[PDB]
């Protein structure tokens, strides 16, 4: 398929990619910390007017 | 410095409004939940009204229910306090105290621990 022919004559060829595949996916992020102060929000006793 | 300085005082005739004004100066307004207390001439004290963190009123006295409407605003860091179908019976000082527990710092929300008082001015009415 390479040389484009059906005779192929004596020698060594090089003809396409040999590459490993990845296996799964991987994502970092360090502890998370911060939050946003919301239940203050939701769950406070008393709404304003 | 904390600072809680009130205005509004003035001889005014039965049957007006009045519009007191507290201003706090030297902490996050937004962190403590502030009362307006009076002070009869010569007697004991009395819890007037309040307003939590969240400027959500908690109730005001069961004799003055009615007229008294309190207001706060963390922007200028100001809560006001306007006075209706004023009568000869509510001559007297009025503080504007401030909570003690820091929202969310250890059940419910604090309100107890009125500890910082201004001088309170001296409201009066007559004809
Ligand atoms: C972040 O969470 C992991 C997993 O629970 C823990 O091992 C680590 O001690 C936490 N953060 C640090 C570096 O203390």
């Amino acid at each position: 398929c390479t040389l484009k022919s059906f005779t192929v004559e004596k020698g060594i060829y090089q003809t396409s990619n040999f590459r490993v595949q990845p296996t799964e996916s991987i994502v970092r992020f360090p502890n998370i910390t911060n939050l946003c102060p919301f239940d203050e929000v939701f769950n406070a006793t008393r709404f304003a007017s | 410095q904390v600072q809680l300085l009130e205005s509004g005082g003035g001889l005014v005739q039965p049957g007006r409004s009045l519009r007191l004004s507290c201003a706090a100066s030297g902490f996050t307004f937004d962190d403590y939940a502030m009362h307006w207390v009076r002070q009869a001439p010569g007697k004991g004290l009395e819890w007037v009204s309040g307003v939590s963190w969240n400027s959500g009123t908690i109730g005001y006295a069961d004799s003055v229910k009615g007229r008294f409407t309190i207001s706060r605003d963390n922007a200028k860091n100001s809560l006001y306090l306007h006075m209706r179908s004023l009568r000869a019976e509510d001559t007297a000082l009025y503080y504007c105290a401030k909570a003690v527990e820091m929202v969310r710092g250890l059940g419910a929300d604090p309100e107890y621990g009125m500890d910082v008082w201004g001088q309170g001015t001296t409201v009066t009415v007559s004809s």
